[PDB]
Parts: structure tokens; C-alpha cells; sequence
């Protein structure tokens, strides 16, 4: 939503990562689904900025790890 | 009940209104201590300047009435009985609440009640010097709430004129002036109104509420209510209250409420009077030890400004600090630098940075504060400067307060963001204007118009090129000349004249001239150290060598020094210019020539030609005699590196770089002449000291080239000689500083153990405003104001994404997708000036103007390199999954065709790169793995609806997912791709059919 903050997206990605932790990533996957992304596009909070790192590795400042790379669909 | 109690006590005690609730809690706790905190004493200073423990102790006497101790003792005796009389917890709590409002010291003996604090503050105020007696200008009435309505630019000067009426009275502070903002809380306005109307004060001060229009509706309403209420009660019948608003916003609540009071004679003063007033108040007496002594007229505040970058602001501050260390005879003079990076000034960061200095040791010691307002800052600057420089204060509601001490010097480094009044606000301040070289020659000593710094003019960097050029222009003999270290010749004017003449730029900054001089100095040093200039060792075979060296190096500098850029005025190309490079190898015996050939002409001279086109680049670089002599020395002229073997290329490269071993770390990287020139350029810049900022599309080869160079220099040693940081919009300044410091430590370690230099690389730096911090690292050679450690072996590289705009058709597709954008391009705040960011191909912010002259194009990715990278990727796939040659050919040709079609389709795709091909190959691989099972299901599924090569099938579905789906004109893509598929698969219809059958199989 226009009021969604970066922390919401970060916590969503982190939760998907916690789900992927400890499992075989060739048989299990966790996906992040964002609904109504366009609403956040030009909000003053600019949450979508976080997407670039989180899509690449799954971490903004944390060190890379396999379980942090989750799937993603934005609708 | 507590709120009523606080309001009543605030009416009974005047000085409590100087502070808020949390500030009062802080003071109540601290003052009982021995000694109080320096913060508390600073907070009190706004009532009694230079408040000390002795002042608080003297003020405490009398306020501690014995009647208060009687009340305390009585309540301490009574409360046990009162609480025993009531049984419910809620009644006990109510009793406690009442008794706490009656006598708090009985409960909290370590804290002052509001009454004792009020008395102490009043005693402090009365111990002070003379009261402030101010007079209102003509047109403004005492006892009446006056209102002024003006243009934004006039708001601040007008308030200043109000106080100008009494130029002998001290400048005001937060007590007298409040600058309103949308975030301004009701507590601040309420305390201002209480200070104006309430009694208890000793003088007729003036109270101003500026930019009132910005106040929120709720705050303005509450302020009006409080104002009227105060006027109903026993109040000051001679109060002087002024509101100032922006005429454009006059329609809002506060300007409307007081429209009747509107005054039509707007106060104003000439710029000269404001200048003299501020200068007088800033002037520090002779007896007070202060930093100001170095400044022009003992002014404790000063501005350093320029019309463009690289003109000596930071240098001026450095020279000022040195002069202060020399003149003041003090063992040390602390220097604090503060960098303002955020577009909206964050006063809390500045306050946090300054707070460490509140300690008493600094209160009577020369200290210099340097505030750098980078180009990133766009808003909040004039308010901040008004508050700190004029109102002498900074504050957060948290309670901590900074007061500007006259024993300290404050210098602001800013670029003149002039865009309307008759003068800019900065002009009111004492200002130093730094000029570029050409203005320095033309207009010219003064202390506000600095010219050529004498330490630089006497440096090797300027002197060696200066002496060489001085002899060169007069055609004097250079064969015998030799620069003696420390020698000095000529004057600053002739040095500037020669540099500007040969520089190549018309109106250069000082940084550009420094980079030119540094380059020519480095290469002339290498020339002097070579054997061709050693004690004779040649007889006289090399007549004119230095003349040629000077001419050619003056030409070569054109590439490194000259800009490469000319709202979106930022682009130029790399292939548009020749890259003739000459290097003096560390062996002092050989030279390397790249990027050009030497051709003898009929004129008896030798000309420079392009190795590719053969066209003349520059004529008369040398005479034929020198050319023959250099050939007799076996100098590699007219070499064609493109035809040489791989190992010969590697050897020439390692020799020129100074590497001893040609250990090939990557046989796949193609060592073409262009890549070798690019490497040699980055090397030269690392060597001479010029920052490296590159501009290029993604996938053009920056990362691979840097990795190849790092590996080649590493020589197989197990060390992390390179750190790559991928910058993004979320990359803050702290992340950059931490990465730089970690890289500096790693570089020191690598240099100590393995004697290896370290590279730090920032990719997509422009994506964030923190890019301005990267400027500090590259040009200023500092980190958060702290200087970098030289000789650590750390080199920094930055890559900038290009500034491109989507086509209009593509922008239409974007604006038309779905229900359209939630915000219109006009209302957007995410914009690069006039252009919204969503219309850009890369989300990039503006470059700091100091970096603009340094950026150079890395070059576009040619079709041949694209095809070769595709071939490498397909071959890796072949090895991984056992493909044949036919499939390899088909995949390569089809991926090339897809990239070409998407590049041509400017109405649907603006961004094309090699990463997409990796993505598509990944999809192909996945389809191949499952291809066995999925096709079986397909055969079953299709049997319900009553032969395929897994490779071409997986290719079809990969193309479908990666390219076919994103497109709208799918038919053209399928038509183009079909040509490359073997028969009978060379039909767009069959591709669509197979994609559809797969989609069906998946829905089943
Ligand atoms: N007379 C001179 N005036 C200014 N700079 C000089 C002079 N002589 C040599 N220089 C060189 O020019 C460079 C000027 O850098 P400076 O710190 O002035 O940039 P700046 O004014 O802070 O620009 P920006 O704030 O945009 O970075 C210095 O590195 C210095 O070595
Ligand atoms: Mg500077």
C-alpha cells in the first residue's frame, strides 16, 4: 500500500528465508508474493528500493546464504 | 490534573517556559548533582551565559525554603496514616498522586520540584548581565500581535531587520525566534507565546514566529487558543509579538486568523546593513582566545563559496587550520568536519556530531568546525544556517542543546546554488569567494579572493611541468635540462598561463589542472629516470628526445584530463577519440607504445597514425633522425598487438604494468588492443593519482576487466586483493564508510604480508544519493571527515550507470499498463529535476559536479564480443549437459537473434544485456532435465486430444518464457527466430503451437 514501509518487505523476505532454512532447496522453495505493488511505487517511504538487493541475494546488509534466496512474484 | 498543574506553574514561573517537559526533568535531576553535566550547563547558558557550578550553587540558596522541608516532613509523617486509612489500591494511588503534586521531594529527594527549579532559573537570570531592551520598527505596534506577509525569500531578511532596530543589542536565540515547519510541535509554539506574554521577565525582548504558514492546522488552532487565553489572564500589556508568513500560503490558518493585524509596511534593510550588523556581532574581541584570529577580521563565522567545483574551498579550510596551528601557539587545534549528504538537512545528525565537543575543555579553546553542504542537499539549508549561525543554537526535542561558542570558528563550505530577491541569503554572511585559474589571471593579495597557493606552486607536481613547458615554448634546449628537487622558478601567473594554454580545456577548475600537472609530472619523472636521459650512455644519438616526449605527453594528457561529458547533457563516446599511450617501463630501459603507429613522411618528420584507420592523428611529433635512432635501440614501434600470440601480449602487458610474471589467470578473457588500452588507462590513473570513474552499460565488461587485472597482478597468491560493492538505493553513507574502512585494513594487511595493492570497486554508485560520500573518498581522500591513510595500497574504482530516458512509445506502454500509475508524472517526487525517475532506463541520481570532468566511457559491447560471450556460455552448457554441435549452433544463433530483435524493438525493450542470455540458458537447462518426463506427460495429454527433439523443445520453451511472454508483437519475434531453427521447425506457427501445448499440459 502507499503506507507500506521497507521493513515490511524485508521482514517478508526474512520470513520466507526462515521457512527455507534447513530444507532441501532442490525439493522445497519459499516464495514472496507482493499484492498491489504499484501502490507503493512512488510513495514517500520508497519501500520498493529494497527489492534490488533482496531479489539478488536476499540480504541488504547480512552476508549471503543459500536459504536467503527465495522466489518472488509481484502482482 | 498534572497538565493543569504544569500550566499553572508555568504561569507562576516564567523561565520554565524556556524548556520542555523532558528538558525540565533532565534539569531537575542534574542540578542536584555535583557537578552537573556540561549539557545541562549549556542548556542553562541560554539564561545565564557561561553557567558554572558556582552559579547553580548560588542560585539554589533561597529557593530551598525551610517551609518546603517542613512540608516534606509533614507529608512523610502523614502518608503512612493516610494510606492505612484507605483500603483500595486506587484510593491509595489517588492519595499518592495528590501528595506528589503537593510535595515531590518527599518521594524523590534527588530531584527538584517545579517551584524550586523555577526559582533557581530566575536567580540565574537575575545574576546575568544587563537585560535585553529591544524596540520594534515603525509600522509595528506594541501590545498588538503583528503580522507580516511576504515572499519566501524575504521571510528571513525581514525578521532580521526587526532586530536590526537595536544593533547594539545581542543577537536573539530560540527564546526569541521560532522557525516553523510542518513537524513543529505545539509545545514549541506554546512556550514561545508563554515567553512573550507571561510576566517575570526583566527586559523588553522581541518574539518572532517565522514561516508560520508551514504550521499544521491543529498546531495553529491550538496556538491561537493559547494566545487568546494568555491575553485574557494577567499578562504583559506591552508585549512585542511578530508573525511572518509566505504570501503564497497566506490562505492558511494562522495568517488568516490575524489578517486584521496585517501590517503593510514590510520591514527591510539594505544588504550592507545586515552585513555590518552580523559582522559586528561575530567579531571576537582581541583578548578572547579564539579560532577567529586567523580569519579576516576576527569573525567567528564565515562562508566559503564558489560558483563551480574544484576551486579551493577545502584547501582554504586546510590552510586556515594550519595557520591557526602556527599563530595561536596552542599544542593542538581540534578540527571537526561535518558532511551534509541528505537532500533534506537532518539537524539531528549535526547535533549528534557536535555534542562530543560540549565538554568543558573545549569551552575556552580554539576549535574549528567545518560544515560541508554537498550538492546533494537541496532543502533545509537556509533555515539550518539561520538557526546555527544567527540564532547560535541547535536543538532536538529530546532535550540536548548546542550553543555556538564565540571561541570557536564555524566555516561553511557550499557551492552557490543560485537560481526572486535582489540578493541571496548567503551574501549576508562574511564570505570568501574562490575563483578558478582564468578568473584568477584576469581579475588579478586579498584574503577573500585567494589566488594560487604557494605551497602547490613550489611543489614538484607544478614545478617540473612548469619548467619543462617554460623551456619548451621558447624552444630552448631540453636535452641538458634536469629538474632539481625543490627548485622553484617563474611566477604563479606564468605557470597558470602555460598550463591553461596547454591544458586543452578552456575554463578548467583547479582539480583538472592538478590532474594534468600530476600526469605530466609523473611521465616526465619516468623520462628523467630512464636510460635515454641517464648519464649520456648514447653519445648524441637521441637529439630531441625530451622535446618529443613533452609534445607527445601534452597530447596524451588529452585523454586523461579532458572531460568526456557535454538536464540530460551528460554523454560522450569512447571510440570517438584515439588513445595513443606511451609508457616508460619500471626497468628504466624500455618503452611501451600502444594505440598508435609512427609513420615517416616526405617532410623528414614522423607522424602519428591510428593503428586501425591509418589516418593521421597528430603531425610532426618527431624528426626522422630521432625515429631512426630509437629504432636502432630496438624500440617497439608500429607494433600490432592484435596479431601477437597470447603469451606475448601477456608479457608486454606485465612489463608495462611492472609485473614480473605473465601468469595467465583466465584464458577466456580476450586480450584485444582495446581491452589492453583500457587496462593501461586504469593503471596510469592509479599511478599518477587521478580518480577512476567509469560509465558504461551493464554487461559491457567492467567487472571482468577489473577482475582480470586484479588476478594478473595477484600472481596466484591467495589474497583478497579486490572488494566489489554493489551499490543500490538502500546503500547509506554509513555502509560506504564501513566498507572503505574495512578495505583500508585489508589493504594494509595485504601490503605488509604479500606486498600487494588492493582494489575497491563500487558498481552502480549513482543509484543512491550516498554517491556524494563516494566523492569524498575519491577526490577528497577522506572518510566521514577523517583522512585516508596514504601508502596503504588501496585503490578505489567507481562505475556509473548511464543517464538514459525511455522512448516515448515505451513510456506510453508503461503509463497504459493496468490502471495506470497511481501518481502522475507531474505530481511525482521521485524525479531527477524535471524528469521523473520511472522514465529513466536506470534509477540513477545526479553526479556531483566534481566527478563530471573525470567520468570516461568504458565503451559499448560490440556484436563480436556479444557473440563470443554467448558462445562461451553455450559451450559451458554443452560441457555440463552433453549437447551436440548442431544444438550449440542453433542456440547461439537464436540467442543472438533474440538480443538483436529486442534491441531494435525500442518501443517495448529499453534494456538489453548478456545476463538475459544466462537466464535463458538456465531455463533451457531446467527444461532439458525434466524433458524426459514432461514429454511423456505431453504424449499422454495430446493422446486425449486425438516426435520432438528435447533440445529444440527446451529451446522453444526457454525462448517462450524469456522473450515471447514479455512482448506484444510476438509474431515478429517468432518470424525472426524461425529462420534459425532447423526444418521442419522453421515455422512461427509451430513455435506458438508447442508453447500452447506446454501451457495446456501445465494447466492439466
Ligand atoms: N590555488 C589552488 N586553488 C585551489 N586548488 C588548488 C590550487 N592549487 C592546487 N590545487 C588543487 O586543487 C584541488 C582543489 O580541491 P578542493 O578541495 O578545493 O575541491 P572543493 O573546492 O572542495 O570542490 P568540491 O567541494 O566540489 O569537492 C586540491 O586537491 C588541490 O591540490
Ligand atoms: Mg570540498
Amino acid at each position: 500500500s502507499p503506507h507500506s514501509t521497507p521493513q515490511g518487505i524485508i521482514s517478508t523476505f526474512r520470513q520466507c528465508a526462515r521457512f527455507q532454512q534447513g530444507k532441501d532447496l532442490q525439493q522445497y522453495v519459499s516464495v514472496v508474493v507482493l499484492d498491489e505493488v504499484g501502490l507503493a511505487e512512488d510513495s514517500p517511504k520508497m519501500p520498493l528500493k529494497t527489492l534490488h538487493p533482496l531479489l539478488e541475494d536476499g540480504c541488504i546488509e547480512d552476508d549471503p546464504a543459500p536459504h536467503k534466496k527465495v522466489g518472488f512474484v509481484g502482482i | 490534573s498534572w497538565k493543569r498543574f504544569v500550566t499553572q506553574k508555568r504561569m507562576e514561573h516564567f523561565y520554565l517556559n524556556f524548556y520542555t517537559a523532558e528538558q525540565l526533568v533532565y534539569l531537575s535531576t542534574e542540578l542536584r548533582k555535583q557537578p552537573p553535566s556540561d549539557a545541562a550547563l549549556t542548556m542553562l547558558s541560554f539564561i545565564k551565559s557561561n553557567c558554572t557550578l558556582r552559579d547553580v550553587l548560588r542560585a539554589s540558596v533561597g529557593c530551598g525554603s525551610e517551609a518546603a522541608r517542613y512540608r516534606m516532613r509533614r507529608v512523610m509523617e502523614e502518608l503512612p496514616l493516610m494510606l492505612l486509612s484507605e483500603f483500595s489500591l486506587v484510593d491509595k494511588l489517588r492519595i499518592i498522586m495528590e501528595q506528589s503534586m503537593r510535595c515531590l521531594p518527599a518521594f524523590l529527594p534527588d530531584c527538584l520540584d517545579l517551584e524550586t527549579l523555577g526559582h533557581c532559573l530566575a536567580h540565574l537570570a537575575g545574576m546575568g548581565g544587563s537585560p535585553v531592551e529591544r524596540c520594534l520598527p515603525r509600522g509595528l505596534q506594541v501590545g498588538q500581535p503583528n503580522l507580516v506577509v511576504c515572499g519566501h525569500s524575504e521571510v528571513l531578511p525581514a525578521a532580521l531587520a526587526v532586530y536590526m532596530q537595536t544593533p547594539s543589542q545581542p543577537l536573539p536565540t530560540y527564546d526569541e525566534v521560532l522557525l516553523c515547519t510542518p513537524a513543529t510541535t505545539f509545545e514549541e509554539v506554546a512556550l514561545l507565546l508563554r515567553r512573550c506574554l507571561t510576566l517575570g521577565s526583566l527586559g523588553h525582548k522581541v518574539y518572532s514566529l517565522l514561516f508560520a504558514d508551514q504550521l499544521s492546522y491543529e498546531v495553529a488552532r491550538q496556538a491561537e487558543e493559547l494566545f487568546h487565553n494568555l491575553c485574557t489572564q494577567q499578562h504583559r500589556e506591552d508585549y512585542q509579538l511578530v508573525m511572518v508568513c509566505d504570501g503564497d500560503w497566506e490562505h492558511c490558518y494562522l495568517p488568516s486568523a490575524f489578517s486584521q493585524h496585517k501590517v503593510f509596511v514590510t520591514p527591510q534593510a539594505p544588504l550592507e546593513a545586515i552585513q555590518a550588523y552580523l559582522a559586528g556581532h561575530y567579531r571576537v574581541p582581541k583578548q578572547t582566545l579564539s579560532a577567529a584570529a586567523v580569519f579576516n577580521d576576527r569573525l567567528c563565522v564565515g562562508i566559503v563559496a564558489s560558483e563551480r567545483a574544484g576551486v579551493g574551498k577545502s584547501l582554504y579550510v586546510k590552510r586556515l587550520h594550519d595557520k591557526m596551528k602556527m599563530q595561536l601557539n596552542v599544542k593542538n587545534v581540534p578540527l571537526k568536519t561535518i558532511r551534509l549528504i541528505d537532500p533534506q538537512v537532518d539537524e539531528s545528525r549535526v547535533l549528534g556530531a557536535l555534542l562530543p565537543f560540549l565538554d568543558a575543555q573545549y569551552q575556552k579553546v580554539p576549535v574549528l568546525f567545518h560544515l560541508d553542504v554537498t550538492s546533494s542537499v537541496q532543502t533545509g539549508i537556509w533555515v539550518f544556517l539561520f538557526k546555527l549561525l544567527i540564532l547560535q543554537y541547535l536543538m532536538d526535542i529530546n532535550g540536548k542543546m548546542w550553543l555556538r561558542n564565540p571561541c570557536h570558528l564555524y566555516i561553511v563550505e557550499i557551492l552557490e546554488r543560485r537560481t526572486v530577491p535582489q540578493f541571496s541569503f548567503l551574501d549576508i554572511f562574511p564570505k570568501v569567494t574562490c575563483r578558478p585559474p582564468k578568473e584568477v589571471i584576469d581579475m588579478e593579495r586579498s584574503d577573500t579572493e585567494p589566488g594560487m597557493d604557494l605551497w602547490e606552486f613550489c611543489s614538484e607536481t607544478f614545478q617540473r611541468p612548469y619548467q619543462y613547458l617554460r623551456r619548451f615554448n621558447q624552444n630552448q634546449d631540453l636535452d641538458t635540462f634536469q629538474y632539481q628537487e625543490g627548485s622553484v622558478e617563474g611566477t604563479p601567473e606564468e605557470c597558470l598561463q602555460h598550463f591553461l594554454f596547454h591544458c586543452g580545456v578552456i575554463n578548467p577548475s583547479w582539480s583538472e589542472l592538478r590532474n594534468f600537472a600530476r600526469f605530466l609530472n609523473y611521465q616526465l619523472r619516468d623520462c628523467e629516470a630512464s636510460l635515454f636521459c641517464n648519464p649520456s650512455f648514447i653519445g648524441d644519438t637521441l637529439r630531441g628526445f625530451k622535446k618529443f616526449v613533452v609534445t607527445f605527453m601534452i597530447f596524451m594528457a588529452r585523454d586523461f584530463a579532458t572531460p568526456s561529458l557535454h538536464p540530460f547533457s551528460l554523454r560522450k563516446r569512447w571510440e570517438s577519440e584515439p588513445h595513443p599511450y606511451v609508457f616508460f617501463n619500471d626497468d628504466h630501459t624500455t618503452m611501451t607504445f600502444i594505440g598508435f603507429h609512427l609513420q615517416p613522411n616526405i617532410n623528414g618528420s614522423v607522424d602519428a597514425i591510428s593503428h586501425l584507420t591509418g589516418k593521421v592523428i597528430k603531425r610532426d611529433v618527431m624528426t626522422r633522425d630521432l625515429y631512426q635512432g630509437l629504432l636502432l635501440q630496438r624500440v617497439p614501434f608500429n607494433v600490432d598487438f592484435d596479431k601477437l600470440p597470447r603469451h606475448k601480449k601477456l608479457e608486454r602487458l606485465c612489463l608495462t604494468l611492472g609485473i614480473p610474471q605473465a601468469t595467465d589467470p583466465d584464458k577466456t578473457y580476450e586480450l584485444t588492443t582495446d581491452n589492453m588500452l583500457k587496462i593501461l588507462a586504469i593503471e596510469m590513473r592509479f599511478r599518477c593519482g587521478i580518480p577512476v570513474i567509469i560509465m558504461g552499460e551493464t554487461g559491457c565488461g567492467k567487472t571482468r576487466l577489473i577482475k582480470f587485472l586484479s588476478d594478473l597482478r595477484r600472481g596466484g597468491t591467495n589474497a583478497d586483493t579486490i572488494k566489489l560493492v554493489k551499490v543500490h538505493g538502500g546503500t547509506t553513507a554509513d555502509m560506504i564508510y564501513s566498507r572503505v574502512r574495512e578495505a583500508e585494513n585489508v589493504a594494509f594487511a595485504n601490503k605488509d604480508q604479500h606486498q600487494l595493492d588492493t582494489i575497491l570497486f563500487f558498481d552502480e554508485a549513482n543509484t543512491t544519493e550516498a554517491i556524494s560520500c563516494i566523492k569524498e573518498v575519491l577526490c577528497d581522500h577522506m572518510v566521514d571527515g577523517q583522512p585516508l591513510a596514504e601508502d596503504s595500497g588501496l585503490h578505489i574504482i567507481a562505475a556509473c550507470n548511464p543517464y538514459r530516458k525511455h522512448s516515448e512509445e515505451m513510456i506510453c506502454r508503461l503509463e497504459s499498463a493496468g490502471l495506470g500509475y497511481r501518481v502522475s508524472m507531474e505530481e511525482t517526487a521521485d524525479r531527477l529535476g524535471s524528469i521523473p525517475l520511472r522514465q529513466l532506463v536506470y534509477r540513477v541520481h545526479a553526479l556531483p559536479p566534481s566527478l563530471i570532468p573525470l567520468v570516461w566511457d568504458f565503451g559499448q559491447l560490440s556484436d563480436v564480443a556479444e557473440k563470443l560471450y554467448i558462445q562461451q556460455i553455450v559451450q559451458r552448457l554443452v560441457e555440463s549437459i552433453s549437447l551436440d554441435e548442431n544444438g550449440t549452433r542453433v542456440i547461439t544463433e537464436v540467442l543472438c537473434a533474440s538480443q538483436g530483435f529486442m534491441r531494435k524493438t525500442e518501443d517495448e525493450c529499453s534494456f538489453v544485456s548478456l545476463r538475459d542470455v544466462e537466464r535463458c540458458v538456465k531455463v533451457f537447462r531446467w527444461f532439458h532435465e525434466h524433458s524426459a518426463m514432461l514429454l511423456a506427460q505431453l504424449n499422454a495429454f495430446l493422446s486425449k486430444s486425438s516426435e520432438r527433439d528435447p533440445v529444440l523443445w527446451s529451446l522453444m520453451l526457454a525462448i517462450g518464457v524469456c522473450y515471447h511472454a514479455s512482448l506484444e508483437k510476438k509474431d515478429s519475434y517468432r518470424k525472426a527466430i524461425a529462420r534459425f531453427f532447423p526444418k521442419p521447425y522453421d515455422d512461427s506457427r509451430l513455435l506458438l503451437d508447442e508453447i500452447t501445448r506446454a501451457q495446456d499440459l501445465f494447466l492439466d
